[PDB]
RNA sequence: AGUAGAAACAAGGCC
RNA sequence: GGCCUGCU
């Protein structure tokens, strides 16, 4: 038998009309192209085609690299789901484990070991909406933690009423109502959704000093790791001793407080979410620490009201209310808290040796929303522990393998050797290994918190010029053939994000600092 | 003192620690809406690369067609797809010369893959556009559903059960007067010659969503069944082609580009004396894609299957045929709000053609006027190039032709180039004499590649000396170093069960300690976070905590009940003794010694209504669509335990007016479930045949009583009347 | 690419003072091998080793492309080829005598 | 009996007996992949989205008569609704830990005998004794070679007619193995697991992993051998050697 | 209002 | 008010 395809009718027409300008039929190119040989063709062209088109390399020298420029406009706001360097906890003491427990009565007991309540008001407004719904809230709030106070066993999980106050902050009947095309033409507003380039906004320095603060030690232990195997093998052991030099540099830092902080929050919201589709569910901000003394603690930063969440597609959004007790007072850098309602709560009075200060006590209330993409990479945000340790044990093995022996311990005590991890007015300052993976992975849970696409671009963008760069510094003549096209790829990233500002600004300190 | 982490690349150099400036710990960017904006400007954007062509209105299909080859060569650095057909087939031929016998080789196995080829290799891929309903399906459905059409029209040559006669019965369908289709709402709708033609020429616009290191979404494109066995074919004989090319680097894994990236550097500046100066170019290419003529690749395939049957080289052929007329959706749609009356609206894109432009914006009223010309029943003629990547493997063909023809024998000059090329990203290492000779070199090089409707993205590319570059996100310095940041969002649980997901992690850890350099020390907090989180997800906590949950109680009493209670398994409440030397065992077989048998014999039970296995293919195999490259599968190790079940599945086709398709799916199964008890090999091997269904179980039910019979339980009062019953089935098919 | 000449050794009285210099083609220091040792740690650049603290002092003047160890008080002790150092870079020493 | 009673049952009804009479038995994979079901792009998302609800897992119709509706305190373990397009029934995790607390017990002693690959690694690895660890550069070249180390010398087709015949001895078809080492294999597998009645196809895979060869292309120092490429992960690192032996030697 | 960013969510459909 | 769905 022989196998037969043949072209034939209208698809073999169509094999007419898919030829060389100056063709007429499939078996006539065929023939040409069996017939072809080389014959020094490309060169001809190659002779005939416009000079113009080149690929002239432009030289890289110290002098030619300029600094990235920033937009200019309003300051840059906050975008947190809570606060970060301004939160403030109520503790209890008690002995049990990150999830043993219950959560609203231990957030009842931790409020209830505060006094100095007053009735709250109106200290900086959410100038766009109606702050006497966010103050009706909290007293609502309060009031119902009683009821549950009063009953006989605190629920798991409270349901709210869904009163007006809520209905406004939750936004909730704000959604258009879905109709047909043909009964709705006539309406002049009627239009695309409005698509453009989000507003410009220039960068502040909040967000320096955050990012400073995120990276200092604190006076608890914020990680309690689970079990492994018990070790066998040497090289298990000193594994294991590394990962006890690290978990001690880092479990005593705020970036693991606020790792904690945004998985704990994400997994509660998310499950009541999945769980709580149509009520507006009460769930208060927990984390448990441990004591330099080594007895366990809980603090409850605030609450969250989760609403209405029938959540479909992955960028579908939930909206929630958080409220966050505090003592930064938002008179100084208001601009910062340009979505935020705060509000006079109460004074806390903690010891010091001026007296005793008596200082306001406020709560920042705002309403903030999520999705389910959102919610589930928040929820992992224990990675960003292992992408900075990850550097480090990479930066220790490098070192290592030129001298023949572990060099772990030393790193970590004699402390002799240090990074350029930051620049004071002075100059350039450097710190031991223990702060540098603090420094990292502050940068990593900030990459986690402030995620955006614009982040994506500019470090794609900004990774090519560091690369360059760095072959510059190298002594390799690096060259290229459009460096301006690349400075606009990267200008264009660099919109509102406080972070990818803050990151463009560093890159623009280490050209500066470079490039010598 | 203010903190500033990018000075560590003062003393750090920048690839070694590189995996800073991957921010992949957070939300990757997602489309949210409609993607026929960035459809429309795809289309516009290639058919403006290539204005200077000729233009022509296809006989068959009505539509306009730009052709832009051997038109008037580029007079500027901008994009240009105007490929010249000499050239094209010159470079061809000297690859051919350079590597004598690759294409009859290729040809020859690429006729003996498609003369045996099935039909059922078409179900083993991922979405596919059905034309039968225009959406996207599961290849299967799709597959299924063109071939009730096609028999329901009288085209049933695809019965012989070979691809090469369901391709033939599509080019047949191409001829007739009238075909039938059906909807549900059933309605028999028929459908003419060119409705038809366009809706097999047709290809389906998405928006692709998680996709890291750029500002702006971009659209892919999904194509039909009628031309995806030519494509099946077309990319077997570029993928044997390019398996004889060590220049080309798509048709392997990672590793291997890195082994083959190392050699060919080492191969340049090695061989390169000191009086050669060697410079590497990590150059990306722009609107790769957009400037590839599907006519183009039609010359390559002609040339390559020269002096081999005709039969081979029109079902080569047919692919680009169909490619360079085929036509694009436009997409969804687009959505409208109205604030003062506060409602919604989506217009489907099917009304672009005839909707008044006063709902869009300038942008999109613009898009719309430029590409209104291109459309032709609600799709948009996409002739003058390829729309995501659908022939990679002739892509990197040409690319590696490009990259040879600087052998030294060619330039005819002391410069001379070569490297390595994987679709739409290269490395190219040139050596010359002097700063000079590299200058004219890359010149000429990118002077030849605008010749083939190639173009070098200037802003994304930089020339350097070579022991420094960058290849697809991989860093070469000395030597290659590990990035570990591609990988972290593949650290934590997968989603397809309990202990896949157990096993998957702790395979992905061993992994990337075995490639991307992941520390010991690393890798433990890598074991303990993912345990922890494994944990959290599945609601299985040691049991020895209070930590109240919907399945803390029922865990609570197996604890309690347990003697042993280091071997219960973690999906059970158990202790984790995972460590890096036990990151290569299954968890029931590393805790199967400490397990009691009560215990152990309740989880490993075979009648367990939790395990279902449906093919060998789908027994462990995993599909993990890694970050940053192309949907992948794993094979993890794991025993079936009663773990292994399988989750629920979207339940929202109840409200759609497709809600029968339900109904044949259970039918369908109900069905295949009985000719496998009848046939148990069904799973394993695919039966093949040409009887039908009852005639194999009827007769196998025969044979199978006899014999069950002549030694077993049977006895001849039931053999009777299995015997009897199969007469009875018998008359009831008669009737 | 970061070459180095050390200048400024010699024989000297204990008690005696020296001026070291190092002259450059980033952090700089001083480090000493004595004829029987491997590697000791003096300064860098500002920290200094317990055996030489007070006594020594590091300077540099990135200016001059220069780093400098002005030592004082010499004891017999300090008797080495001091090496200076950029940072992977190392001179070829200068040699000091104490006696 | 029951089988060509169903058959029947099938028969009566006029769309079951269409699709039985007009499908082929080519198209029988076609129609077995039939679904409406697409492939999950993010399965962690709703993993970490399903595991939220009541009743996020599917079991076959029989749980509805082994396992009570519900446990002591009243949480359900499965429910009567069936998932979208098969006759299974949606359930709630308990139902699998109940299972492992009170459902039926059967003998999993053959267990070992079929998953003979895991277990094999799990006695090389028990019976292996470690050394020191030696800090020095590592030149990791990549290099192709074996991860299986059971392999019986026989490629994938080579080695399923040798499947096929162990476990479906009578759809074998033409073939008849010729190589006697195909022949031993077959012996020993036949009489091995004579009455294991875990399933046929789990079998035939297990069988085809243990048996066929493969190769994949990894970044080695030292070693090279198959039973020292299972623990190239914990032998050889970036800048550290862990000298080991395992229990086979 | 809010989330978010070149288009969307701020429940959908069926009675 | 009652009932259905949450990648179709």
């Amino acid at each position: 038998i022989e196998e037969r395809f043949e072209i034939t009718g209208t698809m073999r027409r169509l094999a007419d009309q898919s030829l060389p300008p100056n063709f007429s039929s499939l078996e006539n190119f065929r023939a040409y192209v069996d017939g072809f040989e080389p014959n020094g063709y490309i060169e001809g062209k190659l002779s005939q085609m416009s000079k113009e088109v080149n690929a002239r390399i432009e030289p890289f020298l110290k002098t030619t690299p300029r600094p990235l420029r920033l937009p200019d406009g309003p300051p840059c706001s906050q975008r947190s789901k809570f606060l970060l360097m301004d939160a403030l906890k109520l503790s209890i003491e008690d002995p049990s484990h990150e999830g043993e427990g219950i959560p609203l009565y231990d957030a009842i007991k931790c409020m209830r070991t505060f006094f100095g309540w007053k009735e709250p008001n109106v200290v900086k407004p959410h100038e766009k909406g109606i702050n006497p719904n966010y103050l009706l809230a909290w007293k609502q709030v309060l009031a119902e933690l009683q009821d549950i106070e009063n009953e006989e066993k605190i629920p798991k999980t409270k349901n709210m009423k869904k009163t007006s106050q809520l209905k406004w902050a939750l936004g909730e009947n704000m959604a258009p109502e879905k109709v047909d095309f043909d009964d709705c033409k006539d309406v002049s507003d009627l239009k695309q959704y409005d698509s453009d380039e989000p507003e410009l906004r220039s960068l502040a320095s909040w967000i320096q000093s955050e990012f400073n603060k995120a990276c200092e030690l604190t006076d608890s232990s914020w990680i309690e790791l689970d079990e492994i195997g018990e070790d066998v093998a040497p090289i298990e052991h000193i594994a294991s001793m590394r990962r006890n030099y690290f978990t001690a540099e880092v479990s005593h830092c705020r970036a693991t407080e606020y790792i904690m902080k945004g998985v704990y929050i994400n997994t509660a919201l998310l499950n009541a979410s999945c769980a709580a589709m149509d009520d507006f569910q009460l769930i208060p901000m927990i984390s448990k620490c441990r004591t330099k003394e080594g007895r366990r603690k809980t603090n409850l930063y605030g609450f969250i009201i989760k609403g209405r969440s029938h959540l479909r597609n992955d960028t579908d959004v939930v909206n929630f209310v958080s409220m966050e007790f505090s003592l930064t007072d938002p008179r100084l850098e208001p601009h910062k808290w340009e979505k935020y309602c705060v509000l006079e709560i109460g004074d806390m009075l903690l010891r010091s040796a001026i007296g005793q200060v008596s200082r306001p006590m406020f709560l920042y209330v705002r309403t903030n929303g999520t999705s389910k993409i959102k919610m589930k990479w928040g929820m992992e945000m224990r990675r960003c522990l292992l992408q900075s340790l990850q550097q480090i044990e990479s930066m220790i093995e490098a070192e290592s393998s030129v001298k023949e022996k572990d060099m772990t311990k030393e790193f970590f005590e004699n402390k002799s050797e240090t990074w350029p991890i930051g620049e004071s007015p002075k100059g350039v300052e450097e710190g031991s290994i223990g702060k540098v993976c603090r420094t990292l992975l502050a940068k990593s849970v900030f990459n986690s918190l402030y995620a955006s696409p614009q982040l994506e671009g500019f470090s794609a963008e900004s990774r090519k010029l560091l690369l360059i760069v760095q072959a510059l510094r190298d002594n390799l003549e690096p060259g290229t053939f459009d460096l301006g096209g690349l400075y606009e790829a990267i200008e264009e990233c660099l919109i509102n994000d406080p972070w990818v500002l803050l990151n463009a600004s560093w890159f623009n300190s280490f050209l500066t600092h470079a490039l010598r | 003192m203010d903190v500033n982490p990018t000075l560590l690349f003062l003393k750090v150099p920048a690839q070694n620690a590189i995996s800073t400036t991957f921010p992949y710990t957070g939300d990757p960017p997602y489309s949210h809406g409609t993607g026929t904006g960035y459809t429309m400007d795809t289309v516009n954007r290639t058919h403006q690369y290539s204005e200077k062509g000729r233009w022509t209105t296809n006989t068959e299909t009505g539509a306009p067609q730009l052709n832009p080859i051997d038109g008037p060569l580029p007079e500027d650095n901008e994009p240009s797809g105007y490929a010249q057909t000499d050239c094209v087939l010159e470079a061809m031929a000297f690859l051919e010369e350079s590597h004598p016998g690759i294409f009859e080789n290729s040809c020859l196995e690429t006729m003996e893959v498609v003369q045996q080829t099935r039909v059922d290799k078409l179900t083993q891929g991922r979405q596919t556009y059905d034309w039968t309903l225009n959406r996207n399906q599961p290849a299967a459905t799709a597959l299924a559903n063109t071939i009730e059409v096609f028999r329901s029209n009288g085209l049933t040559a695809n019965e012989s059960g070979r691809l090469i006669d369901f391709l033939k019965d599509v080019m047949e369908s191409m001829d007739k007067e009238e075909m039938e289709i059906t909807t549900h709402f059933k309605k028999k709708q028929r459908l003419n010659k060119r409705s038809y033609l366009i809706r097999a020429l047709t290809l389906n616009t998405m928006t692709k969503d998680a996709e890291r290191g750029k500002l702006k979404r971009r659209a892919i494109a999904t194509p039909g069944m009628q031309i995806r066995g030519f494509v099946y074919f077309v990319e077997t004989l570029a993928r044997s082609i390019c398996e004889k090319l060590e220049q080309s680097g798509l048709p392997v894994g990672g590793n291997e580009k890195k082994a083959k990236l190392a050699n060919v550097v080492r191969k340049m500046m090695t061989n390169s004396q000191d009086t050669e100066l060697s410079f590497t170019i990590t150059g990306d290419n722009t609107k790769w894609n957009e400037n590839q003529n599907p006519r183009m690749f039609l010359a390559m395939i002609t040339y390559i299957t020269r002096n081999q049957p005709e039969w081979f080289r029109n079902v080569l052929s047919i692919a680009p045929i169909m490619f360079s007329n085929k036509m694009a959706r436009l997409g969804k749609g687009y959505m409208f709000e109205s604030k003062s009356m506060k409602l919604r609206t989506q217009i489907p894109a099917e009304m672009l053609a005839s909707i008044d432009l006063k709902y869009f914006n300038d942008s999109t009223r613009k898009k719309i006027e430029k590409i209104r010309p291109l459309l032709i029943d609600g799709t948009a003629s996409l002739s003058p190039g390829m729309m995501m990547g659908m022939f990679n493997m002739l892509s990197t063909v040409l690319g590696v032709s490009i990259l040879n023809l600087g052998q030294k024998r060619y330039t005819k000059t002391t410069y001379w180039w070569d490297g390595l090329q994987s679709s739409d990203d290269f490395a190219l290492i040139v050596n010359a004499p002097n700063h000079e000779g590299i200058q004219a070199g890359v010149d000429r090089f990118y002077r030849t590649c605008k010749l083939l409707g190639i173009n070098m993205s200037k802003k994304k590319s930089y020339i350097n000396r070579t022991g420094t570059f960058e290849f697809t996100s991989f860093f070469y310095r000395y030597g290659f170093v590990a990035n570990f940041s591609m990988e972290l969002p593949s650290f934590g649980v997968s989603g397809i069960n309990e202990s896949a997901d157990m096993s998957i992690g702790v395979t992905v850890i061993k992994n990337n300690m075995i490639n991307n350099d992941l520390g010991p020390a690393t890798a433990q907090m890598a074991l303990q976070l993912f345990i922890k989180d494994y944990r959290y997800t599945y609601r299985c906590h040691r049991g020895d905590t209070q930590i109240q949950t919907r399945r803390s109680f029922e865990i609570k009493k197996l604890w309690e009940q347990t003697r042993s209670k280091a071997g219960l398994l973690v999906s059970d409440g158990g202790p984790n003794l995972y460590n890096i030397r036990n990151l290569h065992i299954p968890e029931v077989c590393l805790k199967w010694e400490l397990m009691d048998e009560d215990y152990q014999g309740r989880l490993c039970n075979p009648l367990n209504p939790f395990v279902s296995h449906k093919e060998i293919e789908s027994v462990n195999n995993a599909v993990m669509m890694p970050a940053h490259g192309p949907a992948k599968n794993m094979e993890y190790d794991a025993v079936a335990t009663t773990h292994s079940w399988i989750p629920k599945r979207n339940r929202s086709i109840l409200n759609t007016s497709q809600r029968g398709i339900l109904e044949d799916e259970q039918m369908y199964q109900k069905c295949c479930n009985l000719f496998e008890k009848f046939f148990p090999s069904s799973s394993y091997r695919r039966p093949v045949g040409i009887s039908s269904m009852v005639e194999a179980m009827v007769s196998r039910a025969r044979i199978d009583a006899r014999i069950d019979f002549e030694s077993g339980r049977i006895k001849k009062e039931e053999f009777a009347e299995i015997m009897k019953i199969c007469s009875t089935i018998e008359e009831l098919r008669r009737q | 690419q970061v070459q180095l000449q050390e200048s400024g050794g010699g024989l000297v009285q204990p008690g005696g003072s020296l001026r070291l210099s190092c002259a450059a083609s980033y952090a700089m220091g001083w480090y000493r091998q004595v004829p029987g040792k491997e590697r000791e740690l003096v300064a860098t650049i500002t920290n200094f080793a317990d055996s030489a603290r007070g006594r020594f002092t590091i300077s540099r003047g990135n200016a001059k492309n220069t780093v400098y160890l002005q030592m004082n008080n010499l004891k017999p002790e300090d008797t080495a080829v001091y090496y200076c150092w950029s940072r992977e870079t190392w001179g070829q020493g200068t040699q000091v005598t104490v006696s | 009996m029951e089988r060509i009673k169903e058959l029947r049952d099938l028969m009566s009804q006029s769309r079951t007996r269409e699709i039985l009479t007009k499908t082929t038995v080519d198209h029988m994979a076609i129609i077995k992949k039939y679904t409406s079901g697409r492939q999950e792009k993010n399965p962690a998302l709703r993993m970490k989205w399903m595991m939220a609800m009541k009743y996020p897992i599917t079991a076959d119709k029989r749980i509805m008569e082994m396992i009570p509706e519900r446990n002591e305190q009243g949480q359900t373990l499965w429910s009567k609704t069936n998932d979208a397009g098969s006759d299974r029934v949606m359930v709630s995790p308990l139902a699998v830990t109940w299972w492992n607390r009170n459902g039926p017990t059967t003998s999993a002693v053959h267990y070992p005998k079929i998953y003979k690959t895991y277990f094999e690694k799990v006695e090389r690895l028990k019976h292996g004794t470690f050394g020191p660890v030696h800090f020095r550069n590592q030149v990791k070249i990549r290099r192709r070679v074996d991860i299986n180390p059971g392999h019986a010398d026989l490629s994938a087709k080579e080695a399923q007619d040798v499947i096929m015949e162990v476990v479906f001895p009578n759809e074998v078809g033409a073939r008849i193995l010729t190589s006697e080492s195909q022949l031993t294999i077959t012996k020993e597998k036949k009489e091995e697991l004579q009455d294991c009645k875990i399933s046929p196809l789990m079998v035939a895979y297990m069988l085809e992993r243990e048996l066929v060869r493969k190769t994949r292309f990894l970044p080695v120092a030292g070693g090279t051998s198959s039973v020292y490429i299972e623990v190239l992960h914990l032998t050889q690192g970036t800048c550290w050697e862990q000298m080991y032996t395992p229990g086979g030697e």
